[PDB]
């Protein structure tokens, strides 16, 4: 016995193709912007190490809850001709 | 059991017409149960046409970008887009094909040759430059006479 | 009197003689240069002082030179070793800047030079990105050194400007989120430079940190970023080069936990075990030993990686760094899954190892078989040894 | 030692509390001072001032996530959209500002609910953190399908509980922990007394919770 | 110690035998596990029962790894040395022989260690061996292997900083000085509870066992059920109760409710199982819950009764796994719907199945009866209701046991033929041990 | 009608023989497809869990309900044992500082 793949093959393969019909950007922009963000604004966290631990833990959970994943990322703005 | 026919290779033969990226038509013979990428490798196509299947535990499988007509769309095997195999196909579409993608774009290891593929015409699609490691890459130009079949091993490392 | 500086004059005279000998050997059409490599190793031994860290770097670079074959690559590695050695003795930001910049230029040129086949342009691309990202970090170092020099009037490394110099040092170790230059380098550059990049500069920079650095700040958020990003990235990336790049980011997060809680003895023990594992990893031809690297990088108990992780955990628990320790334990639980993926790939598979045809038959079985005996080092590791 | 009849350490206890163990010849702590912003941020007697002192840090997390999402959206913009600089600026600043305001709102709600339950119950314990987490997570989980209006209060309350246990209760319980010198309540074993606690140059996230644990600095 | 080095070096010589000599490979690997059984029997001969609690001590300097013998460790070591040659009779490759030889070295050294860091090093060095044993490529299950390895790693990683906390607190991990020093017992108690509540299957960290104990081969199932669960019990009896006793009193309502709900809910789940190996696999959780509550009662002779229940379980449940393994080996299924009338077709196998069914349900003339009576004496002496909960739920165990037996043994005769000489001699030492320990266990 | 042994012992494999040899797989069961499907489905039944009304209600009243009943019974038994042994109120986890561990040198 083997389980059946759910769905239709044409519809599943169109789902697999979606949002990838675009040339991928080079990674130099992401890396340069990350380095600029760290070298310019990471000193804002110097006093944060002394803040109460409930605040630090809730802030860490908030950063995890609002994080957007870089892999498999897509925007509807990539395929529209006006804002 | 009686006087019925001895099994021949011709009973299991599948013929596919393949148009390469120069527009030259080729006659490709395969066997039932063999994938399409294997028949393309054994025909003698160059190594610049092939690339690793980018899943976990399957990078030793070579794969190619093929264009499949609408009649044979339903004979490509089904992949769940939520599973890990679906994410493998999504990674391949994201990184290897990019803006060469069409509505007929598939991958040749997901086509298992049977009697329903007999007479099907496919075309080889273009791909973007890619790298797996230092001993397996593609600079972007299909200028090489080295066949994929002549490689003794497919190396993940 | 210059009688206390004969080792410096010996360094310069040896370079002057080695260039001329390499020129004379190439005028004969010699297609191999093992004599040049032996003279380079002799020069490495002759310029190194009698400290533990200096000789650890020296013996490491002598072993590394057996994977390099051209004259220019050997020259670039020697001039990178000069920066790596003299950074450990740097007591200012002048010498710090010059040693770091010499190392960066040597690495960039070697990445350009040694690429071959279809992966040439990918290696050149990743070298260009590394050079551009390195230039602005070097500018940040110079700018904040100028700020410190104006404020204090001297060359002391004190005050608020040391926070940016610390960020420069964290960039050079590939600490997340400034980690992506190393991730780019791992995907394209050949295995010998990857072996060089994961061992020697980390030793040089951590020895400078142990010897002459104090800051009034913390590195805890970069510990969290490195451990979580490295573990999740290595869990999610199917290419093996990216797996090992992200697992390296996780390991540098553990080394930063050892730095942050003081106690540099656990840092040095884990770094040594990691360097020996790296020497095994990038010189493997039999794929069954890839599983030994996996069980000794997952921290599994009887092998030496367990001991290197476990003194870091012990000293962190001693000074009560509870939250960073809990994050480290969670990421250690995550790391086991992809090291098991490694074991599934290369241990539960049929064995095939191709023979040599043009001589040099399995040329680094000595070093790989010697480094696999990290299962016998744990008897010495349990004692008070590294302190 | 080991018998099938009983377990002797289960009934061999001290009859009196012990005196304090002398660990070093010098019994004064050495440490760097805390900045005044964090000293003010610890005060809970004014619930509004507590929320005002704590919420900008929790808003910094949303700022970081919003800046990430804004750059990832900017990179995918086609040239016909990217060259329109006012529209591009308002789109990216909208993404960043929405993330920053949502994080600041969640942080202010958490800090105000925490200090309100603190002042209402008259004591400091783990109930105020659990109630504040339930309120904040219910604010996050509203309007979503249904595992989520229960799952998110549980996650925020669990973050509060982990914060109490790891950052507050365990350091308080181990204030008399010593790694050096005489073993505590076992001074007869004869372990020698050093002249001082050990000097460690630790980072700012690792600071001594008691004056006798170690001396921090250089 | 010198003997142990000689036994290890003799065992490791299986790899150097050329594979074309099949008879020699079989005989060498079988004798390599027969010899430690003789040595442990001799250690039982050498033991002075009116002497000290710890005998035959050896300590290896400043490397931790200190060893000693008490009664619980000695009985468990005897059981392991019995169980390993039976595992050798159920394997066919040198890879299997070497995995079980390394497992025997690690189990035997872990059972008698007196150092907490030594216990940590010796026990979970078997993790990768268990992963490869359970997730073997054609007939195993990688999901089960991932589950057992990840649960064990999670518990061990909780313990490791608390181990190092007491080590920095007093200066040693030796259990004789850890029990005599002042330590922060709540933290270390939580770490020790975290490891040993995963090793002993206690709810909620018990979901690895139904997958792993079924996906394993028959030899792996014999080892995992009869031996490796009891390392949690000997962890309780050797390390946690002597070193953190204040915690062990204060956690008693929580450990008590965990044991009660594990017993009841695992017994209720066993009734709806449709796989014979899953039926045998669930029943072990309730027995270990009774073991844990008897250990934690600390009331009359709690170490004695709990060790005796560990031995009775370690004798009876591997035999049930052996009978299920015979059925699977010669019928290629473990599914109840494919088996009926096994009394007419395997009379000897069905008789052995019935006797071990009665033993698993703690009927008299089996060591489980004496074990459960004495465990309930230890539980009763704290309170009568904690004993009543286990007493009134005896119908629920007998329901699944007799339902499984009656479904597979009676009815229309279909299924494989009766046992061979080899299968009978795999079963036979467990039966002799059961008859002795259930009729005249002591003198 | 196979012959797998010579007259003096000596097992023969019969690899090229016409007659079917009796061996280990001789009594392997013929698989019923629906039984295999049902056992496969019961093997993967965690994919069928859903937070509907009945699941939530039964997980509250039986699982959480009996867990709370067992915790209450355990605390009741602990307190009654301490009262019937001459002890004062004793400190369980989260119960303020009190007496734990009676002294053997003391008469209660
Ligand atoms: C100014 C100029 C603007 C420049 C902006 C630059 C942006 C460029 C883009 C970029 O960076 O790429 C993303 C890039 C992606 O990383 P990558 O190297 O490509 O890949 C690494 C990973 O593979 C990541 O892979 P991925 O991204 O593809 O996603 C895979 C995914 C896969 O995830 C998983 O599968 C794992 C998930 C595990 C559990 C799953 C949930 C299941 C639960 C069951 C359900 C029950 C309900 C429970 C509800 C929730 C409860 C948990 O992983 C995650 O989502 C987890 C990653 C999160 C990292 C967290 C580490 C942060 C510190 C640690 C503390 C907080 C951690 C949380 C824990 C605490 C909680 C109490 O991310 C980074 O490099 C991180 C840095 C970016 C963040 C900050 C940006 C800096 C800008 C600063 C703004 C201005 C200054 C203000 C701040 C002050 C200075 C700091
Ligand atoms: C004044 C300073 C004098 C020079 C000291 C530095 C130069 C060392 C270079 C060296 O030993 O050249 C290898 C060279 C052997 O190279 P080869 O036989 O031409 O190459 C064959 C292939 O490599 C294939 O053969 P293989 O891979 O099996 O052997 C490679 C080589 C070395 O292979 C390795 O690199 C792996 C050995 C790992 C041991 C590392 C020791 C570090 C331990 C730290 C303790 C503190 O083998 C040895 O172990 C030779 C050691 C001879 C004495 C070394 C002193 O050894 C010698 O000829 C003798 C050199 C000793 C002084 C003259
Ligand atoms: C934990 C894992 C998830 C929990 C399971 C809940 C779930 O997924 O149920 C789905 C399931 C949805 O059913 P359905 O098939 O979609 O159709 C039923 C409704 O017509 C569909 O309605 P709906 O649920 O989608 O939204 C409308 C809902 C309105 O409900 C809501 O909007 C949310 C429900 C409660 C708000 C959450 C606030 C805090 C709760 C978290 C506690 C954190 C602890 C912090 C310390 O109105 C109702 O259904 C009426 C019943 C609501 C009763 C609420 C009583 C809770 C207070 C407890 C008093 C004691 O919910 C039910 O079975 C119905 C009851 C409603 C929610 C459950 C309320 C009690 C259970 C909470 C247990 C958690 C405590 C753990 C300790
Ligand atoms: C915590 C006490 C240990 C009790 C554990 C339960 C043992 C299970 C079986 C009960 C047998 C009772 C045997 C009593 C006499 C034997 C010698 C003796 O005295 O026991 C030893 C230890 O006993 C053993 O090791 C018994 C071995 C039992 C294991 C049997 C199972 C293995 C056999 C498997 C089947 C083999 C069949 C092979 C034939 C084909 C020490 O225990 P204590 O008397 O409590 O020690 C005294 C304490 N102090 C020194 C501090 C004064
Ligand atoms: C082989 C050479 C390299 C071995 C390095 C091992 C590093 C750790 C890897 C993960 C742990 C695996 C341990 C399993 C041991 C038992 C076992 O199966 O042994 C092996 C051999 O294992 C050994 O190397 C045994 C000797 C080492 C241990 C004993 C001496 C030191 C103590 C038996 O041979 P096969 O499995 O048939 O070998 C075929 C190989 N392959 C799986 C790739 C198809
Ligand atoms: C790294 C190495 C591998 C892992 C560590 C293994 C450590 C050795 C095993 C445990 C050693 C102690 C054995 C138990 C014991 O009671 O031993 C005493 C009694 O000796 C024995 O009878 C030992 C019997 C050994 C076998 C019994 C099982 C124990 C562990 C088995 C290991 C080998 C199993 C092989 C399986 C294939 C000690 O005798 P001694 O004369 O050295 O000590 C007396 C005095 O203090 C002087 O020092
Ligand atoms: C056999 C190996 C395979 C062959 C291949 C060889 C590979 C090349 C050579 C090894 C490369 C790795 C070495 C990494 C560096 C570790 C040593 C750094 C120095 C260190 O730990 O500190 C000293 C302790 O030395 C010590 O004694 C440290 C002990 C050893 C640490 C390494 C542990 C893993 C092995 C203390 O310095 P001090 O107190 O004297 O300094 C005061 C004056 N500044
Ligand atoms: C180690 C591995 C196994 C761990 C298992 C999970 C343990 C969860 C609880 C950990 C300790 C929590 C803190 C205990 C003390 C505490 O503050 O809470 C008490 C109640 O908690 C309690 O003790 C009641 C909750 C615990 C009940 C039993 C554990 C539930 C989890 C497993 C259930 C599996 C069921 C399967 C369906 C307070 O008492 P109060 O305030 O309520 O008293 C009313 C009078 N003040
Ligand atoms: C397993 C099931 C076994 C039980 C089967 C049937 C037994 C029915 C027993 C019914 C009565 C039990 C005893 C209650 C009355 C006696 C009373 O003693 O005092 C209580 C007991 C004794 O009080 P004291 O003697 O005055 O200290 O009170 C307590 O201290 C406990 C009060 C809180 C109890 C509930 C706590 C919440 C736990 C939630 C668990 C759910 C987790 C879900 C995770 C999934």
């Amino acid at each position: 016995y083997k389980p059946e793949v759910p769905g239709n093959t044409v519809d599943n393969w169109t789902e697999l193709r979606a949002s990838w019909n675009k040339e991928r950007a080079s990674s130099l922009g992401t890396n340069y912007y990350l380095n600029v963000a760290v070298m310019g604004f990471a000193y804002w966290l110097n006093e944060a190490y002394y803040f109460p631990p409930r605040t630090l833990y809730v802030g860490a959970l908030v950063f995890f809850a609002l994080y957007v994943r870089k892999a498999y990322f897509s925007t509807p703005y990539a395929f529209k001709h006006e804002y | 059991h009686g006087p019925a026919q001895t099994p021949t290779v011709f009973d299991k033969l599948v013929e596919v017409t393949v148009v390469d990226m120069n527009g030259i038509r080729h006659r490709v013979r395969g066997l039932q149960g063999q994938s399409l990428a294997q028949a393309l490798v054994e025909y003698g196509f160059p190594d610049t046409y092939f690339f690793p299947n980018m899943g976990f535990y399957t990078q030793h499988i070579v794969d190619a970008h093929v264009f499949v007509p609408k009649e044979f769309w339903g004979k490509v095997q089904n992949v769940d887009p939520e599973s890990d195999d679906g994410l493998a196909v999504k990674r391949m579409f994201r990184d290897i094909v990019q803006d060469y993608q069409r509505d007929t774009s598939f991958f040749a290891s997901y086509i298992t040759l049977g009697a329903e593929h007999n007479g099907m015409t496919v075309g080889i699609g273009p791909i973007k430059p890619w790298i797996l490691h230092s001993e397996w890459a593609f600079a972007g130009v299909h200028d090489s006479r080295n066949k994929q079949f002549d490689k003794p091993t497919v190396e993940i490392w | 009197a210059a009688a206390a500086a004969m080792i410096e004059l010996d360094l310069c005279f040896g370079l002057l003689l080695l260039i001329l000998f390499g020129l004379l050997s190439l005028r004969n059409g010699h297609v191999s240069l093992a004599h040049i490599r032996f003279i380079c190793q002799c020069w490495l031994v002759m310029i190194t002082p009698l400290e533990v860290q200096d000789f650890a770097l020296c013996i490491l670079t002598v072993v590394l030179l057996q994977s390099f074959h051209s004259f220019e690559a050997l020259l670039f590695l020697l001039l990178a070793y000069i920066g790596q050695l003299y950074m450990m003795h740097s007591c200012n930001l002048v010498s710090f800047y010059v040693c770091l910049e010499a190392q960066t230029l040597c690495v960039v040129v070697l990445c350009g030079l040694l690429a071959r086949g279809a992966s040439t342009s990918f290696s050149v691309e990743a070298a260009l990105k590394f050079l551009l990202l390195s230039a602005m970090v070097s500018g940040m170092a110079l700018f904040w050194f100028s700020a410190m020099y104006q404020r204090t009037g001297s060359l002391d490394m004190v005050g608020q400007e040391t926070f940016w110099i610390l960020l420069v040092m964290l960039f050079k170790l590939g600490v997340a989120p400034m980690h992506m230059w190393s991730v780019d380098l791992y995907g394209s550059i050949p295995k010998s430079l990857l072996l060089y990049l994961s061992t020697a500069p980390k030793l040089s920079l951590f020895t400078f940190w142990a010897s002459s650095w104090h800051h009034d700040f913390s590195v805890g958020v970069f510990i969290l970023f490195s451990m979580f990003i490295g573990s999740i990235g290595a869990y999610g990336q199917p290419a093996l080069r990216s797996l090992f790049a992200y697992s390296t980011i996780n390991e540098i997060g553990l080394l930063l936990l050892a730095v942050e809680t003081a106690g540099f003895h656990t840092l040095y023990q884990h770094l040594g075990i990691y360097i020996i594992t790296q020497l095994l990893l990038w010189n493997l031809t039999d794929k069954r030993l890839f599983a030994l690297c996996a069980v000794s990088l997952a921290g599994l108990p009887p092998f030496a990686g367990f001991f290197g992780k476990a003194w870091i955990f012990w000293h962190a628990m001693s000074v009560q760094a509870f939250s960073l320790l809990a994050a480290a334990l969670f990421c250690t639980l995550l790391s086991l899954v992809y090291y098991l993926r490694v074991i599934r790939l290369f241990w539960t598979a049929p064995v095939h190892t191709a023979a040599s045809f043009t001589g040099a038959p399995n040329q680094t079985t000595l070093t790989s078989a010697c480094a696999v005996a990290l299962a016998f080092a744990p008897v010495m590791l349990v004692k008070p040894f590294v302190i | 030692v080991f018998s099938g009849a009983f377990n002797t350490p289960s009934s061999t206890t001290a009859r009196e509390p012990y005196a304090k163990t002398k660990s070093s010849e010098a019994e004064y702590g050495v440490d760097t001072p805390v900045p005044a912003s964090a000293l003010k941020a610890a005060d809970k007697h004014d619930a509004l001032a507590y929320a005002v002192a704590n919420a900008p840090l929790i808003g910094l997390a949303g700022l970081a996530a919003g800046a990430q999402e804004a750059y990832m959206t900017f990179e995918r913009l086609p040239p016909t959209l990217s060259r329109q600089h006012f529209k591009q600026a308002q789109l990216l600043l909208g993404i960043i500002g929405k993330k920053t305001a949502y994080a600041t709102l969640l942080g202010a709600v958490f800090s105000f609910t925490d200090a309100t339950v603190e002042n209402m119950r008259g004591k400091h314990d783990m109930t105020s953190g659990m109630v504040a987490g339930a309120v904040t997570g219910f604010l996050f989980g509203m309007g979503r399908p249904m595992p989520q209006p229960v799952a998110w209060p549980l996650a925020f309350a669990g973050a509060a509980v982990a914060a109490d246990f790891i950052g507050e209760l365990m350091p308080k319980y181990m204030k008399d922990y010593r790694i050096y010198g005489p073993v505590v309540h076992r001074e007869n074993w004869g372990d020698p007394v050093p002249p001082r606690p050990p000097i460690l140059d630790t980072g700012a996230a690792v600071r001594p919770s008691d004056p006798g644990q170690f001396w921090r600095g250089y | 110690m010198f003997i142990s080095v000689l036994l290890i070096l003799f065992a490791l010589c299986v790899t150097l035998i050329p594979e074309a000599h099949y008879h020699m490979v079989r005989v060498w690997s079988f004798v390599a596990t027969i010899i430690p059984m003789w040595v442990v029997t001799w250690m039982w001969w050498n033991f002075d029962a009116s002497g000290h609690g710890l005998q035959m001590l050896v300590i290896l300097g400043r490397s931790h790894l200190a060893f000693g013998i008490d009664g619980v460790a000695l009985s468990l070591m005897l059981l392991t040395t019995v169980l390993f040659p039976i595992c050798m009779m159920l394997l066919r490759t040198v890879a299997g022989f070497m995995t079980f030889i390394l497992l025997e070295v690690l189990v035997l050294s872990a059972l008698c260690v007196l150092d907490l860091l030594g216990f940590y090093i010796l026990f979970e060095a078997s993790l990768i061996l268990l992963f490869l044993l359970i997730g073997r490529a054609p007939y195993g299950s990688l999901e089960a292997a991932y589950k057992i390895v990840l649960y064990t790693m999670a518990g061990s990683l909780v313990l490791l900083p608390t181990l190092f906390m007491i080590y920095s607190e007093c200066g040693t991990t030796n259990v004789l000085y850890m029990t005599c020093a002042y330590n922060h017992q709540t933290v270390l108690g939580w770490g020790l509870l975290a490891v040993l509540a995963v090793k002993i299957p206690l709810m909620p960290v018990h979901l690895w066992l139904p997958e792993a104990h079924v996906a394993a081969p028959t030899a792996g199932s014999v080892l995992l059920a009869g031996v490796l669960l009891k390392l949690g019990g000997i962890g309780f009896l050797r390390f946690m109760l002597p070193v953190v006793p204040e915690f062990c009193v204060s956690v008693f309502p929580l450990v008590s409710t965990l044991c009660l709900v594990s017993f009841l809910f695992s017994t209720l789940s066993t009734l709806r199982q449709i796989d014979l190996k899953k039926i045998v696999a669930y029943s072990s959780i309730a027995h270990m819950s009774m073991v844990t509550l008897a250990i934690f009662s600390q009331s009359e002779f709690s170490a004695y009764s709990s060790s005796f229940l560990m031995i009775a379980h370690g004798l009876i449940s591997p035999a049930l796994f052996l009978i299920v393994g015979i059925l699977y080996d010669r019928a290629h299924t473990k599914f109840i719907l494919y088996f009926s009338g096994l009394g007419a077709s395997m009379p000897i196998g069905s008789t052995l199945f019935f006797l071990f069914t009665l033993g698993n349900l703690a009927f008299p003339l089996f060591p489980n009866f004496i074990a459960e009576v004495l465990c309930m004496v230890s539980i009763f002496a704290v309170h009568e209701l904690l004993a009543y909960v286990f007493c009134v739920c005896q119908v629920l165990g007998a329901a699944y046991g007799f339902w499984a037996f009656n479904r597979v043994v009676h009815g229309l005769p279909r299924g494989p033929a009766d046992v061979t000489r080899t299968e009978f001699h795999t079963v036979l030492p467990l039966l002799i041990g059961a008859v002795w320990l259930g009729i005249k266990p002591m003198a | 009608e196979a012959k797998q042994f010579t007259p003096d012992g000596k097992y023969m494999p019969g690899i090229f023989s016409k007659a079917k040899p009796l061996d280990r797989s001789t009594q392997w069961v013929h698989k019923n497809p629906y039984i295999e499907a049902w056992y496969y489905r019961r093997d993967h039944f965690e994919n069928e869990f859903v937070w509907n009304y009945r699941t939530t209600i039964e997980a509250l009243w039986f699982l959480g309900g009996f867990t709370a009943a067992a915790y209450a019974l355990s605390v009741f038994a602990f307190r009654q044992a301490d009262r019937r042994s001459g002890y004062p109120k004793r400190q369980i986890l989260g119960d303020e500082p009190a007496m734990v561990l009676p002294d053997e040198r003391q008469f209660y």
